[PDB]
């Protein structure tokens, strides 16, 4: 959904 | 010192529940609906990319040093491998932002083959954009015509493709890139291909972007220091290009090794390596300047939708700078703002200057001895200092979209959210705000971090986000999010205020939702809740949430039935709490939906005998919620509650009871469900139905952040009581000027009934026999307001109270049937409302009012005295009299709470001590006529003893009963029909009137102090109703009223 990349 | 007994400090119905001028919220009302703005469905995909490249190696086209293109050297490879190169470096150049997106290349090509391109990526991705991007380098300029220059095959000539052309082959969802001198030409062209009008902006219509690299009349830069591709290289490599236009400039060059930007370490993903974090920076840098300079539409359209659009534009801003700096100025087709010299290129000129300096010995060796850049620390700062000062809607805080940046990153990870919370704490438009950064997607995927360190942080963003738009619902279930909050349900993680916010999230989760109510069922969020069921606002919550769940779901009914929900959710109907005990009527409420039984009928029918016991309850809250369950169990059982109400005019005749009961409640919100709950029946297709709204309500709770002046006017009305309560003592009073200083023309045709003077401000109230109240200024000689104290045809007016006297006064109106009605702003021209209304006794009712113990006595011809909690809004107790006889007369003591007297019909007398095992104290006769006793009250001090006792036979008789039975002192105010008694509540002094129009105020001790004689004005010989002799508090000034219609006042000069 977002335009940035998440790390987790 | 002793004379706080005379100051309480109890405030009651000063409650949320119980607000005032602008939200009727309190309850009646359905909650706010919202209509969003942040919403977009259509992530748009940009799915094919035509590249055409028109540049001739060594042949320069006739309007003309640099000639870099795609970071190669054109003249080193020869001409034909050179142009090759060049389109696959700028492919994959262009390929690293948007890796799912077919690329075809075009190198020096006919119309012919620009149309077949085009033609194939239209056809490629059919409603997904098409990038087209041109370089007209070796070529001439585009024309004012609107024109672009390609081939022919033999490289003989330029030929013109109009852009006319170019617009026919792509269509709608397309983007262009215009990396060519005097490329405005071409978006001027654009701009009038089409039909003025189609919009409501500056000048657009279709879903065409355009970026474009310089002005008209502006040439691309010539010096070495730039490439020939620098909008391009801007566009699509600005880190290679932000720091190698960053030595050659700011620095001044000759002392950094430039050629070690090409062998900076790590790759552009890893936030750990120091090339990724320059990338992150970057894109945070230039991510929060679009958002601090771009309204929130225009923004969301370019910066949000697409990846490759939102890239394309944040480089852009790079291009905005450095063009600048070469004799250029590029544009976009939505057009944005300046961006150059932004207070923010300034923390990235920073960042990229400590990158440069560390790069010369990360060099030397891979030690990784890499120090995280202090950027995005420094930047949570910033937020925090916005977050003390001027934080309004004071213009918005600017380091938002960095806050975003940090949620991506473990490293800052906890402060982020905490500051972000923080941050949605303040209000509505604060989460409105942070939606349209982008939070919502990221917040929600840290539903997925099991991290305890976050949970608690995570529970609270929800909350907010949820309180401000419900329909988050259906993005939370789908991706599994409801588990993360019941965990929290049954964690081991303290605090029950927490706990709340996860029972309203997943209250939220399932409101009118049977995905989210199946979803949470399958989780057994009945055994979780009900396993709690064993804080108000808890306890509350836990109601709320399982009364949604079972909502018009019967397999979640039938499983509640089965965990015994029932027999744990009953005893919260006894709470002190009204938002319980009515959020607890919703949850038995929605459980719902000849001779025969079947589980449920068991259950069903011992529902609804709860739900009945609570008909008569205090708070209107509360019966608002049990006169909708009712109407839902009115509407399954018609059949039978139309037949219990033939006879009328096992359990149905009891609902109609409780039908016909609401029908006639005081508040009037309550009486008009209860009509609706009656036409249901038939007296006088589911859309009929009233809806419960104390969900609705409670939800306003999150959506609100998570004072002196109170104390002022409080000690100011202290102060001027415990100085006047001395001074009514203290000073020798003297005898009754007879000249009064009003005699107000009420204008009842019966006359006036019942009078109140106010302690600290010049004003009467009056009531007539139908319950009109007037409110008149004795100094001011006027009217500030006039009443209907209901609009019932049946009318008694019994009593006038204030209630709050130390912080704005209600009125309290109690009528002969029992009812009781409070009412705010009672002194303000026509703005009164109705803050309670409940029927004590459950007639010629009684009552009185102690602030004390914030307890409403109320009795009449009854055997019992009722007992109201007003903090609580309960029947606490019901205390039989003993007396076989009617209770005429009630005073409740100001300074001892829990003491009650009271005067009976046989003339006789008892105190009570309602707080005791035994009631009763004692009980004792004091004047000998058989005469009911008209008035009575607790003597003017701090003991139990009593002037009370004006019979109707006309003998006032004074007693102290912690020594004696019979009278301290008799006075014989008058042979016979004695019509009213006052006491004053501080001064040593009483006073009486009788129905041969007489008025005699008395000393404590026995004296006359003044006769007065209420004169009739015309011949009906009727002044025989002298009802309302009242004292003022603080003060000694009486009030008179009668049968005629005038409200005399008097004073001792």
């Amino acid at each position: 959904a977002g335009v940035f990349d998440i790390d987790l | 010192a002793t004379s706080m007994a005379y100051l309480p400090q109890t405030i009651v119905l000063c409650e949320l529940r119980h607000d005032a001028s602008e939200a009727s919220a309190p309850l009646g009302t359905s909650e706010i609906v919202l209509v969003p703005k942040w919403r977009l469905k259509e992530r748009m995909k940009t799915g094919c990319v035509a590249l055409v490249l028109c540049l001739n190696i060594t042949v320069d086209p006739p309007d003309v040093c640099a000639r870099i293109e795609a970071w190669i050297d054109p003249f080193s490879m020869a001409p034909p491998k050179a142009l090759e190169t060049i389109g696959k470096n700028l492919s994959t150049q262009y390929e690293r932002w948007q890796p799912r997106a077919r690329y075809k290349v075009q190198l020096d090509p006919t119309v012919d083959e620009v149309r077949k391109l085009c033609l194939t990526c239209r056809k490629y991705a059919k409603t997904e954009r098409v990038l087209f991007h041109y370089n007209g380098h070796g070529v001439p300029k585009p024309t004012a015509n609107g024109e672009i220059w390609v081939f022919n095959k033999s490289y003989t000539q330029y030929i013109p493709l109009p852009i006319s052309e170019l617009d026919s082959w792509l269509k709608t969802p397309s983007i262009y890139v215009f990396d060519c001198s005097a490329a405005r030409m071409i978006l001027n062209a654009f701009a009038e291909l089409h039909d003025w009008g189609s919009s409501g902006s500056s000048g657009s219509s279709r879903d065409c972007i355009l970026l474009a690299a310089c002005d008209v009349h502006e040439t691309l830069p010539q010096s070495v220091e730039f490439p020939a591709d620098v909008f391009t290289s801007c566009l699509t490599t600005p880190i290679k290009m932000a720091l190698k236009w960053f030595c050659r400039r700011s620095l001044l060059k000759e002392i950094i090794d430039e050629s070690l930007i090409d062998r900076i370490p790590g790759r552009q993903n890893d936030r750990k390596t120091l090339l990724g974090e320059l990338n992150w920076i970057f894109t945070a840098v230039t991510d929060t300047i679009a958002w601090n300079v771009l309204p929130h539409e225009l923004f969301q359209r370019l910066f949000r939708q697409d990846l490759l659009v939102a890239s394309l534009f944040r480089n852009f801003l790079l291009a905005e700078r450095i063009m600048r700096s070469a004799n250029c100025n590029p544009i976009s087709h939505p057009m944005l703002p300046p961006t150059h010299q932004h207070h923010m290129w300034d923390a990235w000129d920073m960042a990229a200057e400590i990158c440069l300096s560390q790069l010369p010995q990360l060099v030397l060796d891979p030690s990784t001895e890499f120090q995280p850049s202090p950027f995005f620390t420094e930047q949570l700062t910033a937020f925090e200092v916005w977050l003390d000062h001027g934080s309004e809607h004071k213009k918005p805080p600017e380091q938002l979209p960095i806050v975003l940046q940090v949620l991506l990153s473990q490293c800052h990870r906890f402060r982020a959210l905490v500051l972000l919370g923080r941050f949605l704490d303040m209000g509505s438009w604060a989460v409105d705000l942070a939606l349209s950064v982008g939070i919502f997607p990221y917040v929600l995927k840290l539903l997925q971090t099991t991290t305890n360190e976050l949970r608690q942080i995570l529970v609270f963003i929800w909350t907010k986000i949820l309180a401000l738009d419900k329909s988050c619902q259906i993005d939370l279930v789908k991706d599994g999010g409801h588990t993360y909050f019941i965990r929290f349900l049954d964690s081991s993680g303290a605090f029950p205020e927490q706990r709340a916010m996860a029972a309203f999230v997943l209250a939220v989760i399932v409101d009118g939702h049977r995905r989210g109510q199946e979803a949470c069922l399958e989780a057994n969020l009945i055994g979780v809740c009900l396993g709690h069921l064993e804080e108000p606002l808890f306890l509350q919550w836990l109601c709320l949430c399982l009364g949604k769940l079972w909502e018009d779901f019967m397999e979640a009914q039938i499983m509640g039935r089965e965990a015994n929900a029932f027999e744990k959710l009953a005893p919260l109907l006894s709470e002190p709490q009204p938002e319980v005990r009515a959020a607890a009527v919703f949850a038995l409420g929605t459980l719902l939906d000849e001779f025969d039984d079947d589980e449920k009928i068991r259950a069903e029918d011992a529902i609804i005998k709860s739900l009945l016991d609570v008909v008569s309850d205090g708070s209107p809250l509360v019966r608002a919620e049990v006169a909708v369950a009712l109407a839902r169990f009115a509407f399954g059982h018609k059949q039978h509650l139309k037949l219990a109400a033939a006879s009328y005019w096992a359990v149905y005749s009891q609902c109609v009871r409780a039908m016909f009961a609401l029908a006639k409640d005081p508040s009037p919100r309550i009486a008009s469900l209860g009509r609706r709950v009656l036409s249901i029946i038939g007296i006088e297709e589911r859309s009929l139905l009233p809806l419960s709204t104390i969900y609705g309500w409670s939800c306003g709770h999150f959506s609100k952040p998570l004072s002196q002046e109170i104390a002022a006017k409080r000690e100011e009305k202290e102060k001027f009581a415990l100085e006047h309560i001395a001074k009514c003592q203290h000073s020798s009073i003297s005898k009754l000027n007879n000249n009064p200083i009003a005699n107000w023309d009420t204008r009842f045709e019966t006359g006036t009934k019942t009078a109140l003077l106010h302690p600290f401000s010049p004003i009467v109230v009056a009531a007539d026999e139908n319950e009109r109240i007037r409110v008149w200024n004795y100094e001011e000689a006027t009217l500030l307001n006039g009443f209907d104290n209901h609009d019932f045809p049946d009318k008694g007016i019994s009593k006038l109270c204030l209630i709050n006297e130390l912080d704005d006064s209600l009125l309290l109106v109690a009528s002969c049937d029992g009812s009781v009605r409070i009412w705010k702003n009672y002194a303000t021209k026509g703005k009164q409302k109705l803050v309670t209304g409940f029927s004590s006794i459950q007639l010629n009712a009684v009552v009185d009012w102690q602030q004390q113990s914030g307890y409403l006595y109320a009795s009449g011809e009854t055997s019992t005295v009722t007992l109201w909690d007003l903090e609580k809004e309960q029947l606490v107790r019901s205390v039989p009299s003993e007396s076989e006889c009617g209770v005429t007369a009630l005073s409740a003591s100001q300074v001892h709470g829990g003491q009650l007297a009271a005067g009976f019909a046989d003339g006789s007398l008892r105190l009570y001590d309602v707080r005791s095992p035994e009631p009763l104290v004692c009980a004792t006769r004091p004047h000998q006529k058989v005469e009911r006793v008209v008035g009575l009250s607790f003597q003017p001090g701090l003991d139990p003893a009593k002037v009370v006792s004006a019979s109707q036979a006309g003998d006032i008789q004074f007693l102290d009963l912690r020594t004696t039975r019979d009278t301290y002192l008799t006075i014989d105010a008058h042979r016979g029909s004695l019509t009213a008694l006052a006491v004053h509540r501080h001064a040593p002094i009483i006073a009486s009137g009788s129905a041969k129009q007489l008025i005699k105020v008395f000393s404590l001790q026995g004296e006359q102090l003044g006769i007065i004689r209420y004169y009739p004005s015309f011949m009906a010989q009727k002044i025989g109703s002298v009802s309302c002799l009242t004292f003022h508090p603080y003060q000694v000034l009486l009030a008179a009223g009668a049968a005629d219609s005038f409200v005399s006042i008097y004073t001792h000069d």
